[PDB]
């Protein structure tokens, strides 16, 4: 077996990791204090949950996570939370100054006096693992800290841990849920600084998840808490491939070979179904075909795009719960007869399907109901490039008058970094269209 | 003592890893070299009399040492480039024995790379690098790049101008902003025969197009380089490819009169004003040049148009630009050595703007400018353009 | 816990700082002895931003007062609240700068600048995490004009990662008849542009005209202007001392309100306008306050916000108004079809809502915008700076201390470039 370490960064990152760990504990049955009455061993090596959690002699389960934040406002609440005895104090690192929505800070001003300590803490967890696969980064492009500090840590690790995979779960900023006016600069800087430090990266449109929570879940004003509970489901469905004894994308290296054909292109679209509310629990029973067909709905997609107007390079379907291959064959045939999608003839990868005998789970009194089946579709299509087009519009307009640019150059940054980052974005956009040439 | 005891210590200090140490050593090597050259120029003695050949080899290896270590990066890259520019300028201004060596090629490549990558440099020190690189190139192109008196090496003339004309069509606006001045700062013997091509390439940039809308800094440098070329070549009849004459003066004046009507309003604001600034001085130094050689070339219609445009530009709500406009107008009106022809209402203009009211009146202050500019409405010629220019100030925002 | 170090220099600077501290102490509920006696828990969740928690539950201010002349020092030491300021935070000499900028920045004010750095450094060592320094002085004089610039230039070299905010008080011929004021103002602005991220301009002519017309006072003294200055200061620093949804720190506020490096001068204001003595007379509402925040009469500078573009807009409300009621009012004034619509109240404005109201008033409002009209404050000093420079009047005093015409022409060129940039940006496309 092989272990894994999740490195969370920023406010959004730390808020998403707590919910993910809570969902994992509710699924595997881990108690708040860290006691698995079903486990019949004291140490890890023969079970299956040892990839994410770590066992000790006293039966305590210490989640393999490295939470690092600059503002202690959120870490103080995360420490005194319900799972105070779960996470180790050494894993939680806090700073003394906030970036205040700035990348040149989270990277050079506030990222220099914290990086020398983050590595010493990550080494303590890396030495305990006999075979580490890679890293599971959780941050957001909007937040200045979550972007700058994450990019600094990523490249810092590229030197030491070079022969290790790298993953990401960023959150694409939206105009409605915007905390900074410099969101476009930080995003275009972090996408260019770590375009080579990420083997695979997942983007979460704040608009798509908000619309999903407002329509599907039927919520008036979905708060960050509700948006984090919904993303936890997708995170668990994605990590089930490595947590359980499955047979599809069991290792982080398999993600770069079955989803990321081109090293440069590493932004695969993801979708998860169904999305039933708690009130309408036993209202309707959707079979595998319905949930598989709902994946092709722009409203249900995690990012606002139009895959219909684009080719497909790699596609991976993952079923969870009561699902039989006989029923999955019906959906596979319907995808071809009813629906129709083209494919890139120059792409090596193709279509893959997998099933896992693990039913879903929801938090007591939550927003989502305990459905009987779940489906997760990961498709790498060029349509996602549209999401990168609008992002370049705002940045370009702002840098046309060079507003809020002096605040970055005067914090350990050069004026040429912006030109380099948008020259890289232009090249990526051009390659996105060149890959989908008839 | 400075040539036998201090120069060796400044030649070794350049290998210092310290960044503040290398800049100082380069500046000292340049200054002491210039001083020794000036001292030797008194006794019409060569520059190698004070400095030995061992020290001379240092001046050649200083560039190789900087190119090998790749010190032209980071924050100190701009400082190193600025220091090397001044060093090369002071070396070329002293007539060193470096002509026909790889050192000249290295200096040219470094100057091209510096004039090639300008957007990467901060805006707080871009004008210095732009005005130093062009000066160094001119000193090098007016010292080393020559085959005989009155001529130059054709191998370099057939490539430098070609590369520059292929660099004046660069989408990046900072590339043209740096290449126009570099091409315009060339000497007169290096423009013989290739003057028409340079003028056409510079005029192609001054023309506005759908793609070049907010390209004001490039158009400003395009006019600045044209003015520099006109001032350098001078005037010479029967030679349109060697200097300015009556065969191409009309086309040159047309390009200068067309940029004055630029009133672009980008997101930054009224940036077009910049394009007008260089468009005014370019119309001044030129009008005087002909006045000091062939004043008959200046036409009456063109002179009247320039006068009316300057009068309109000297009555704008802006204060910094109106001051320069009034200064240019006064310099053009008071110029009487020889007097400039085609001056509309010359007696009335002289009576309304005497010589004593030039340095005592503050044109930047509207109070000490509008009372004297409004009187121009009495004249017929200075009525339409003057009123059009004053309407902007009589109904603006300030 | 972000702390801020407050510094005061010059007679006017110290007089303004004392009043501002007294106001923010009376509003927080702190008796002049040092203990706490308020009746609200919100007056302690952010008291550490400007008060150190010493032994015995006492709150020690952080005001570092410096003055070459031993005048205002003794007055503040024996004031209504003089017993609050630490006693070794007072740094003074005997003879000042004699209304010369080259005295309080080179020969005299640079003699106590070393004791100032030791004091400001001893005060910051106790803080857990410093955010940014602060200074309150007047462009008029030498110890306010030269000492402030010297300290701003000396602190930026040792703390480049700290915000630098000032409260320059531009003088006016109506308040003072001194003739060596234009030079001191020009030289101060020359240094307050290349080493300052934010500067709150409080022109004296505006307050003089307000006291002459609005308040209808007989002979407006310095106290009437100091009261308004302290009121505006307390209204501006409302988010940095009380909770709220808009948790805009100093750096975040400077980044969101100052898009350009050189352009950073604001036009602070405050409403309703009152005076000393009585105050309770008429209770204002939210519509009336919004209609009055954006009037050129409620501004503390001689500038018309309507005549000029709007770089960044911001407003802070104080009283029982709700951010929901404020948003309803801020979304109907940026619409033409809407009734009682205004053309000078711009769009994308920043807005806040406070609970603790000011002293002697139940509802108030503060405006912190940056309009191009502020250029008028820079041109009025330009003219007076040129007419006196051509004749070289009172220039021997400057040339004898060490200064030269080089610095004068550099400051003149900088002011001209700033005015030109302001005029150019004033004419910009809205969309
Ligand atoms: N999905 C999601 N987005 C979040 C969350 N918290 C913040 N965001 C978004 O992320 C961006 C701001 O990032 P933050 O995490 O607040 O920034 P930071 O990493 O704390 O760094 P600073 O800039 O110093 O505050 C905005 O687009 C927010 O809307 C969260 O819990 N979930
Ligand atoms: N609003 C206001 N302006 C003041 C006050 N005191 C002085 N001024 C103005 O500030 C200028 C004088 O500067 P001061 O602060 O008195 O001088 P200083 O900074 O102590 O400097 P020196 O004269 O060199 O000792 C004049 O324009 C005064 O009108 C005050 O209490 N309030
Ligand atoms: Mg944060
Ligand atoms: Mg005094």
């Amino acid at each position: 077996m092989r272990e894994c370490i999740s490195i969370h960064v920023g406010q959004a990152g730390v808020q998403i990791g707590n919910a993910c760990w809570e969902l994992y504990c509710l699924e595997h049955g881990i108690q708040p204090d860290g006691q698995m009455p079903s486990d019949k061993t004291i140490g890890g090596g023969d079970d299956s949950f040892n990839t994410f959690f770590s066992e000790t002699g006293a039966g305590k389960h210490v989640p393999r996570a490295v939470f690092v934040d600059l503002e202690p406002t959120v870490i103080d609440e995360v420490r005194t939370g319900t799972y105070r005895q779960l996470f180790h104090p050494e894993q939680l690192i806090t700073g003394k100054e906030d970036a205040a929505n700035n990348y040149a800070r989270g990277h050079y001003t506030i990222g220099k006096e914290i990086i020398d300590l983050v590595l010493d803490r990550i080494r303590k967890l890396a030495d305990q693992c006999t075979g580490l696969q890679g890293f599971l980064v959780f941050h957001s492009f909007g937040g200045g800290t979550g972007s700058g500090f994450t990019s600094l840590l990523m490249e810092r690790l590229s030197v030491d841990y070079g022969k290790k995979s790298k993953l990401e779960f960023s959150i694409y900023p939206a105009p409605q849920v915007s905390t900074a006016v410099v969101e476009p600069y930080n995003s275009i800087l972090t996408t260019h600084t770590t375009l080579e430090h990420s083997d695979c990266a997942f983007m979460v449109d704040n608009e798509a998840i908000y619309d999903i929570c407002r329509r599907n879940l039927d919520i008036e004003r979905p708060t960050y808490t509700n948006l984090n509970r919904l993303i936890s489901q997708i995170v668990s469905s994605i990590t089930a491939s490595l947590r359980f004894d499955g047979a599809l994308n069991v290792d982080l290296t398999e993600f770069q070979t079955n989803l990321v054909p081109y090293p440069r292109i590493h932004f695969p679209l993801a979708t998860y179904a169904p999305v039933i509310s708690a009130e309408k629990a036993y209202h309707e029973q959707l079979s595998v075909a319905e949930i598989t067909n709902a994946c092709f709905e722009p409203a249900n997609q995690m990012v606002k795009c139009d895959p219909r107007h684009g080719k497909y390079m790699a596609c991976c379907l993952l079923y969870r719960g009561d699902v039989v291959p006989k029923d999955v064959n019906a959906a596979i045939a319907t995808i071809k007869t009813k629906r129709s999608i083209q494919f890139v003839d120059w792409c090596p990868t193709g279509f893959k399907v997998g099933i896992n005998y693990q039913p879903p789970t929801v938090v007591p009194g939550g927003d989502l109901a305990k459905v009987q089946r779940a489906v997760c579709m990961l498709s790498n299509t060029t349509a996602i490039a549209e999401a990168w087009a609008r992002l370049d519009h705002k940045f370009d307009l702002m840098y046309a008058k060079r507003a809020f640019v002096h605040w970055y150059v005067g914090e350990g940054m050069e004026e040429g970094e912006f030109s380099e980052a948008r020259e890289d974005m232009a090249a990526l956009e051009k390659d996105y269209e060149e890959v989908g040439v008839d | 003592f400075s040539a036998t005891q201090v120069f060796p210590r400044l030649l070794s200090m350049t290998l210092s890893p310290d960044l503040h140490m290398r800049h100082g050593s380069i500046l000292a090597c340049a200054e002491v070299a210039y001083a020794l050259y000036k001292l030797a120029a008194q006794e019409n003695r060569p520059v190698t009399d004070h400095l030995d050949e061992q020290a001379v080899q240092g001046l050649k290896q200083i560039h190789q040492q900087l190119y090998d270590r790749q010190l032209y990066r980071g924050l100190g890259g701009q400082l190193m480039r600025q220091a090397v520019c001044v060093l090369i300028e002071k070396l070329s201004l002293s007539k060193m024995p470096f002509r026909g060596d790889t050192v000249i090629d290295g200096w040219q490549w470094l100057i091209n790379d510096t004039l090639r990558h300008l957007h990467l440099i901060s805006s707080h020190s871009r004008q210095q690098m732009k005005d130093a690189a062009v000066s160094a190139l001119a000193a090098l192109c007016s010292e080393y790049y020559m085959k005989e008196p009155g001529e130059a090496d054709p191998a370099i003339q057939e490539e430098l101008i070609t590369q520059y004309l292929a660099e004046l069509r660069n989408p990046e606006e900072m590339t043209r902003c740096g290449f126009s001045l570099a091409l315009g700062a060339l000497p007169g013997f290096l423009l013989k025969g290739r003057l028409q091509q340079v003028l056409t390439g510079l005029r192609a940039v001054t023309h506005t197009s759908p793609e070049d809308v907010s390209f004001a800094e490039s158009r400003r440098d395009g006019l600045k380089a044209i003015a520099r070329i006109c001032q350098t070549v001078g005037v010479k009849a029967g030679a349109p490819d060697e200097a300015v004459c009556g065969e191409n003066v009309s086309q040159i004046y047309c390009a200068l009169l067309g940029c004055m009507d630029d009133y672009t309003t980008d997101s930054r604001g009224d940036v077009g004003t910049w394009v007008r600034k260089a468009a005014m001085t370019s119309l001044m130094d030129l009008t005087l040049l002909l006045a000091r050689s062939q004043p008959e070339l200046i036409e009456a219609h063109t002179c009247e148009r320039i006068m009316c445009c300057v009068a309109q530009q000297a009555s704008e709500k802006i204060d910094r630009f109106r001051a320069h406009a009034a200064s240019v107008f006064l310099t053009l009106l008071h110029f009487d050595s020889p007097p400039i022809p085609h001056v509309p209402h010359r007696g009335e203009l002289e009576k309304l703007f005497p010589r004593s009211d030039v340095a005592s009146v503050n044109w930047s202050a509207p109070s000490q400018a509008f009372p004297r500019i409004t009187q121009l409405l009495g004249l017929p010629t200075y009525r339409y353009h003057v009123l059009l220019g004053l309407v902007v100030s009589l109904g603006g925002l300030t | 816990m972000r702390e801020i170090v407050h510094i005061q220099a010059g007679q006017c600077g110290n007089q303004i700082g004392a009043k501002f501290w007294e106001v923010i102490s009376d509003e927080h509920g702190i008796d002049p002895t040092g203990t706490y006696h308020g009746d609200s828990d919100l007056q302690l969740d952010r008291i550490s931003v400007y008060y150190n928690e010493a032994t015995g539950g006492k709150y020690v201010p952080r005001a570092i007062l410096v003055d070459l002349e031993p005048g205002t020092m003794d007055s503040v030491r024996s004031g209504p609240f003089g017993q609050i300021f630490r006693p070794d935070n007072f740094v003074f000499g005997q003879s000042g700068a004699g209304n010369n900028w080259a005295k309080g920045h080179y020969t005299e004010g640079a003699e106590l600048v070393d004791s100032v750095l030791d004091v400001v450094r001893k005060e910051a060592e106790s803080c857990d995490c410093l955010q940014g320094f602060q200074l309150t002085h007047s462009l008029g004089g030498g110890t306010g004009s030269g000492m402030g610039t010297l300290l701003i230039s000396k602190i930026r070299e040792e703390y480049p990662d700290r915000i630098m905010n000032t409260f320059s008080v531009v003088p006016s011929p109506k308040v003072s008849d001194t003739v060596v004021e234009p030079y001191n103002a020009t030289l101060s602005v020359h240094q307050l542009v290349e080493n300052t991220d934010e500067t709150y301009c409080i022109d004296n002519e505006a307050l003089y005209d307000i006291c002459f017309r609005t308040l209808k006072l007989t002979t407006p003294t310095y106290g009437d202007l100091n009261h308004l200055v302290s009121a505006t200061m307390s209204g501006v620093t409302t988010c940095l001392r009380f909770p709220g949804q808009l948790n805009a720190d100093l750096r975040k506020l400077a980044v969101n309100m100052v898009p350009f490096p050189r352009l950073h001068f604001f036009m602070p204001g405050f409403a309703p306008l009152t005076s000393r003595g009585s105050q309770q007379y008429r209770a204002l509402t939210v519509p009336e306050l919004t209609q009055q925040v954006f009037d050129a009469k409620n501004m503390m500078a001689a500038c018309d916000p309507r005549h000029g573009r709007y770089l960044t807009v911001a407003a802070v409300f104080r009283g029982r108004m709700s951010m929901k009621e404020v948003d309803e009012q801020m979304l109907n004034v940026q619409n033409k079809n809407s009734s009682y619509f205004v053309e000078w109240i711009p769009n994308n404005v920043k807005t806040a809502v406070c609970d603790i109201p000011p002293r002697g008033l139940k509802m108030a409002v503060t405006f912190i915008g940056n309009s191009t009209a502020i250029q008028e404050l820079f041109k009025r000093i330009s003219e007076q700076f040129t007419a006196m420079f051509r004749r070289k009047a009172f220039l021997h005093w400057y040339t004898g201390e060490g200064m030269d015409e080089m610095e004068f022409t550099e400051a003149e060129s900088n002011m001209n470039d700033l005015v030109s940039e302001y005029q150019q940006y004033q004419d910009a496309t809205a969309e």
